């Protein structure tokens, strides 16, 4: 009971998502972002170059890097149980 | 708790398939109190921005609309210094057919198409009607300062 699993798919500006992917509560947001930069699909008008260019949002909150999935949990964060969708926003700075 | 049940339903549906341009859930354990983010649409000067919104569902939802304030600063005819929004479907066009998703999406449409003739901020409404290119320019800028 500190290292449990959850499935995330990532919603993109396009409307397309990528995932689902399995991660642990112990995974960092920082990690999650790297995974995003990596699996970024081809032929987008936008492509995140690095990790410093992607913001992740889950249940209305912008998730900060150095927090972990487990500490980005809210009581109502996954009513259904199943896959959690998170939103990726790519900001060239 | 028709309200609770219906809010819960709206959460469930949202979490299954959220609108691509917005994210929302309950802040903590009060499920009448959500927070949300609007992603400024490509087809507006607020492109790239992420805007924070709070949401308070009234006790007799869905017969009355939710209360919705922006927390992030925006340059917009229909949103004022305190993040009050002038939005049709929170007023006379509320219907209990509508959902918080539908509301959140409307706010997107508002970013891409403001209504200067129903202003909450007359300098901006005037600038918009009078000198659109400058409105466009001005956030943009405020989108960079305050939403990035």
């Amino acid at each position: 009971p500190e290292e449990e699993s959850i499935d995330i798919k990532f919603r993109l500006y396009d409307g397309s998502d990528i995932g689902p992917f399995r991660y642990s509560a112990a995974s960092t947001v920082d990690f999650l972002k790297q995974r995003v930069v990596s699996d970024w699909p081809k032929g987008k008008t936008v492509v995140p170059k690095g990790i410093n260019e992607v913001k992740l949002i889950s249940s209305g909150k912008i998730l900060e890097n150095n927090k972990t999935v487990g500490q980005c949990k809210t009581p109502f964060g996954d009513i259904a149980g199943g896959v959690i969708v998170m939103h990726v926003v790519v900001q060239p700075s | 708790t028709m309200a609770s049940k219906r809010i819960l339903k709206e959460l469930k549906d949202l979490q299954k398939d959220p609108p691509t341009s917005c994210s929302a859930g309950p802040v903590a354990e009060d499920m009448f109190h959500w927070q949300a983010t609007i992603m400024g649409p490509a087809e507006s000067p607020y492109s790239g921005g992420v805007f924070l919104v709070t949401i308070h569902f009234p006790p007799d939802y869905p017969f009355k609309p939710p209360k919705v304030a922006f927390r992030t600063k925006v340059f917009h005819p229909n949103i004022n210094s305190n993040g009050s929004i002038c939005l049709d479907i929170l007023k006379e066009q509320w219907s209990p057919a509508l959902t918080i998703s539908k509301v959140l999406l409307s706010i997107c449409s508002l970013l891409t198409d403001p209504n200067p003739d129903d202003p909450l901020v007359p300098e901006i409404a005037h600038m918009y009607k009078t000198d659109r290119a400058k409105y466009e320019a001005t956030a943009r800028n405020w989108t960079q300062k305050y939403a990035m």
